[PDB]
């Protein structure tokens, strides 16, 4: 009486190279399109898409995942905490004209590879094959976390998603990048200040600042720091809970540890749902414009 | 140069306060929370023997010269990304003029 089992099927004879060039294509225009929000650039609402069309998945029952590429069927475009990813995708599309047998979840998933490597990040390995599925199993809003909860929430939250602590602290040092905006979510302020390099700054200021709760410009309360840094309740409950923080400290202590982390946590959440075929291609792990000589 | 060159005086009180609890300035002294600041100007970064850095200050590779550190004091953490070295930053460029210039003579 089973869920939705999600067989992946790659594009008619494509291989690595093609994939590549649709990689470093979606590179050099991160590169060139630098000027986007007080020059953060468009990289870290990239992986910001890669999590939030990944995070609607559920295990009991196979519905949302990365597969089917439902961000461009409008139920969930239009989701309130889905606010300010239309740049995201407004930035995919050009790619999306030049690559029209590229499915959908297949962009947007590498769209948050190719963020998170050229900002100096883990060669995060990345499988191919999310066929894109019908408007009908658009999945109904609300499926993405709220912020202003505690510890207990974000472990019971993110064990829908078949992940755990260590998983989940690794994750969350993703908000090292850019930065959290009040017309979109109703929070202000970033959580570092490297916002266009991924590094494991996410936990050298979560622990080494003094921190504060203080009330925003969207009656929110949020907890904030004299430099100017930013932390949500949950961002902020990592530390609060007493196993989060542990792994907090590691991160802290052990960039490289983070990295390793990260990676198997990031192709993984991206992953979620589908099942892969057994005659289907091992993982690529794609080369970065630096070492590409361009 | 570009950066001028603020009383040495104005800076010492700078460093009293904003970094002596991090940093050491004299010759072979002792590496605390953060490096012995002896010789730092025209040397590359992450070089100060027996100190272990993260591969960050290491990597970044520049020569330490007056200007550069203007533009490492402002925001720390935004020039050298992945740092330990917890701080916000000197926002204001006199307070930024008067303690460069003692670091580079005390430092000598
Ligand atoms: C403590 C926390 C602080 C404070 C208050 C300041 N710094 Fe320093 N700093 C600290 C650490 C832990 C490190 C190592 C960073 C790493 O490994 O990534 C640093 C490093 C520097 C350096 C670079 C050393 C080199 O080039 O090899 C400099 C130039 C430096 N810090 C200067 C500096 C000044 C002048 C400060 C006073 C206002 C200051 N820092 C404060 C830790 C800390
Ligand atoms: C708990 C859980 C959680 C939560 C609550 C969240 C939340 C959030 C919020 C609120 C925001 C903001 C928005 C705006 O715009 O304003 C964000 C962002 C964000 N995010 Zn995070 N997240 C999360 C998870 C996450 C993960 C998992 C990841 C991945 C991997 C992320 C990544 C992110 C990013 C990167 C960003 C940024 C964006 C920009 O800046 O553009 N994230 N996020």
């Amino acid at each position: 009486t089973t869920p939705l089992v999600h067989v992946a099927s790659v594009e008619k004879g494509r291989s690595y190279e093609d994939f590549q060039k649709v990689y470093n294509a979606i590179a050099l225009k991160l590169r060139e399109d630098d000027e986007y929000d007080n020059y953060i650039g468009y990289g870290p609402v990239l992986v910001r898409l890669a999590w939030h069309t990944s995070g609607t998945w559920d295990k009991h029952d196979n519905t949302g995942g990365s597969y089917g590429g439902t961000y461009r069927f409008k139920k969930e475009f239009n989701d309130p905490s889905n606010a300010g990813l239309q740049n995201g995708f407004k930035f995919l599309e050009p790619i999306h004209k030049e690559f029209p047998w590229i499915s959908s979840g297949d962009l947007f998933s590498l769209g948050g590879v190719t963020a998170v490597q050229e900002m100096q990040g883990p060669k995060i390995p990345w499988r191919c094959g999310r066929v894109d599925t019908p408007e009908d199993t658009t999945p109904d809003n609300g499926r993405l976390p709220d912020a202003d909860k505690d510890a207990d929430y974000v472990r019971t939250f993110f064990q829908r998603l078949n992940m755990n602590d260590r998983e989940v602290v690794a994750l969350m040092g993703a908000h090292a990048l850019g930065k959290t905006h009040l017309k979109n979510s109703g929070y202000e302020g970033p959580w570092g200040a490297a916002n266009n390099v991924f590094t494991n700054e996410f936990y050298l200021n979560l622990l080494n600042e003094d921190w504060k709760l203080e009330k925003n410009d969207a009656n929110n309360e949020q907890w904030d720091s004299k430099s100017g840094y930013m932390m949500l309740p949950t961002d902020y409950s990592l530390i609060q809970d007493p196993k989060y923080l542990s792994i907090v400290k590691e991160y802290a202590n052990d960039q490289d540890k983070f990295f390793k982390d990260f990676s198997k946590a990031f192709e993984k959440l991206l992953e979620n749902g589908i099942t892969f075929p057994k005659d289907a291609p091992s993982p690529f792990i794609f080369k970065t414009l630096e070492e590409q000589g361009l | 140069t570009e950066f001028k060159a603020g009383s040495a005086k104005k800076g010492a009180t700078l460093f009293k306060t904003r970094c002596l609890q991090c940093h050491t300035v004299e010759k072979g002294g002792p590496h605390k929370v953060g490096p012995n600041l002896h010789g730092i100007f025209g040397r590359h970064s992450g070089q100060a023997e027996g100190y272990s850095y993260t591969d960050a200050n290491i990597k970044k590779n520049v020569l330490w010269d007056e200007n550069n550190m203007s533009e490492y004091l402002t925001n720390p953490k935004k020039y050298i990304p992945g740092t330990k070295m917890a701080y916000g930053g000197l926002k204001k460029e006199k307070d930024r003029n008067d303690l460069i210039t003692y670091l580079k003579k005390a430092c000598e």
